[PDB]
């Protein structure tokens, strides 16, 4: 419908807020979470990825689908590199480190 | 949009400031023949680039009912403003008579314009 409207006018037209549009507002968005100080802080210290996935889905209806992991995290020596790489859909028994980011789908709330 | 046009002629032109002239007077002269009464004359509205139409207006300013809507023939808003559903005829012309890498592709504009109006 928005495609047709843009095709008709070649512009984006404003409109007054109605309950139907406000209900249409509620969707899911792409986000990243840190395990340093969130509710999953204790679980991110050596816990498994599956427990995090289950807790996020059951509690906040959050869908975790990837780990953005610090590149120099498997090395014992400390490093100053802040680069991170992408791990898509890790298994249930995948281990977690506190310096990880979790891809997630947030639900809209007011 | 404020004025209401019914039983008129809409000439859509794919003009350009550097394209070759097509001599629009040869289209307006037969429609302004003296054997038609004044009330029988059909309003003519040119929809196209004003840069191209300024080069042609020198030979068109002596005719009674001619209007210009600066814009493009490929926009539904301009066609709705000119009441395309009540016109007697829509004439789609392509001024860009320049050579193209493929001969058939020279008709890429007009065909799409037609397929717009039918939809």
């Amino acid at each position: 419908e928005l495609e047709a409207l843009i095709a008709e006018e070649n512009a984006l037209r404003g409109g007054y807020s109605t309950p139907q549009t406000l209900a249409n507002r509620d969707r899911c968005r792409v986000a990243q979470l840190a395990l340093l100080d969130g509710p999953f802080a204790d679980l991110g210290d050596g816990g498994c990825y599956g427990d995090l996935f289950c807790k996020a889905l059951k509690t906040y209806n959050m869908l975790c689908f990837g780990i953005y992991r610090l590149r120099d995290a498997h090395l014992s020596t400390p490093s100053q590199c802040t680069k991170r790489y992408v791990i898509t859909n890790p298994p249930y028994e995948f281990e977690l480190v506190p310096t990880d980011l979790i891809f997630c789908l947030m639900q809209f709330d007011s | 949009a404020m004025t209401v046009l019914s039983g008129h002629v809409v000439v859509c032109i794919f003009g350009d400031v550097s394209s070759a002239l097509i001599g629009l007077r040869n289209l307006v002269m037969p429609l302004r023949a003296s054997n038609f009464h004044y009330h029988e004359l059909k309003h003519i509205v040119f929809v196209g680039s004003i840069e191209y139409l300024k080069r042609e207006w020198e030979t068109l300013h002596n005719f009674p009912k001619v209007s210009i809507l600066p814009g493009t023939p490929l926009s539904r808003a301009d066609l709705r403003a000119v009441n395309i559903n009540l016109c007697d005829m829509c004439v789609i012309l392509s001024a860009n008579q320049n050579n193209i890498d493929d001969t058939s592709l020279q008709d890429k504009e007009c065909i799409l314009a037609s397929l717009n109006i039918k939809s």
